[PDB]
């Protein structure tokens, strides 16, 4: 299934 | 000129962390859109804007069948807007996930279309850094379509390097896990990871706290079915080499490296550009508006400065 996953930046 | 009352707003394709996505049609020509829209305050509030601007430059100078094009990107006194093409397939993690491996063919092919589409922009002296399956839609053809070029770094050629700690926590690659700077070889590490993905089914290396993800990815060593073929085997121990400068596609020729592989010998490089090859998949769409391979979670929902100065745009084609 796999979660979504979230681009990120610091 | 280009405002907001020139669309309809169909429905909701998908979310992200400082706006949304809607399909959309022009209203004075029939003609339908992926638009994004985000809100100035919140990108301003969170120092958003170098990256919105970025997409922005990087999709004014960019031109390529695998990548997302755009058509209009204008302002309101308080949001930003991205007109695209819409890709009427969505995400190859929404077919990835239903079908849960493709075969090594079908992975060929999609592999293929992101070389071709990463050589285009390394060639474009940008580097994409977020390469995962949330961002590789498919067209109503079935082609790859590269979206969200935020993370994007321009004026990078040859050698060059970049510092920010940016990308997706779980294809992050090991070189960005340790101090200081590195090259675009991350984008064969992202490729890397995908094909793994498409070909394995899982990701290689997963954790669901970033500490111990991140301890995977510097010091774990990938493991491969069985049966996965020697050619996609040491596709993905190239891809995957943990080194950028022993990594395939981490020397100088870059794409041409990955191009040469055994995997693609049976990939014609110019036919893959020009799109003369039957795609594996086709959307099989009925409509226009017909959203059957994008999440009902974001389909069932409803319809409610010098700063941005290289923001607005509108496309010759
Ligand atoms: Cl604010 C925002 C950012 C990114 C998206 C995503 C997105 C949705 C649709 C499209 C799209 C472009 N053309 N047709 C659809 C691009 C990106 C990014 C990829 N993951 C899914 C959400 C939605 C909203």
């Amino acid at each position: 299934g796999r979660p979504r996953t979230t681009s990120f930046a610091e | 000129k280009v405002t907001m009352n020139d669309f309809d707003y169909l429905k909701l394709l998908g979310k992200g962390t400082f706006g949304k996505v809607i399909l959309v049609r022009e209203k004075a020509t029939g003609r339908y859109y992926a638009m994004k829209i985000l809100r100035k305050e919140v990108i301003i509030a969170k120092d958003e804007v170098a990256h919105t601007v970025t997409e922005s430059r990087v999709l004014q100078n960019t031109r390529h069948p695998f990548l997302t094009a755009l058509k209009y990107a204008f302002q309101t006194h308080d949001r930003l807007c991205f007109v695209m093409e819409y890709a009427n397939g969505g995400e190859l993690f929404f077919h990835l996930s239903r079908e849960r491996v493709f075969t090594e063919e079908r992975a060929r092919f999609y592999g293929a279309e992101i070389v071709s589409a990463l050589e285009y922009l390394h060639s474009r002296d940008v580097v994409y850094r977020d390469i995962k399956l949330e961002n590789l839609m498919l067209d109503k053809d079935g082609h790859i379509k590269i979206t969200d070029f935020g993370l994007c770094k321009e004026g990078i050629s040859d050698g060059a390097t970049m510092k920010t700690f940016c990308g997706t926590p779980e294809y992050l690659a090991p070189e960005v896990l340790e101090d200081n700077d590195y090259g675009r070889a991350v984008d064969w590490w992202g490729l890397g990871v995908v094909m793994y993905e498409m070909m394995c089914g899982r990701l290689p290396f997963y954790n669901q706290d970033h500490e111990r993800l991140f301890e995977l990815i510097l010091m774990e060593e990938i493991r491969f079915p069985r049966t996965l073929s020697p050619e996609a085997k040491s596709l993905l121990a190239g891809l995957l080499k943990k080194d950028p400068k022993q990594r395939l596609g981490g020397g100088p020729s870059d794409a041409k490296e990955v191009m040469e592989h055994r995997f693609f010998l049976s990939i014609n490089w110019q036919d893959v550009v020009q799109k003369k090859l039957l795609p594996p998949f086709k959307p099989q769409v009925t409509s226009e508006v017909d959203t059957r391979y994008f999440d009902d979670e974001f389909t069932a929902q409803s319809i409610t400065q010098e700063m941005f100065e290289d923001f607005d745009y509108i496309a010759d084609w």
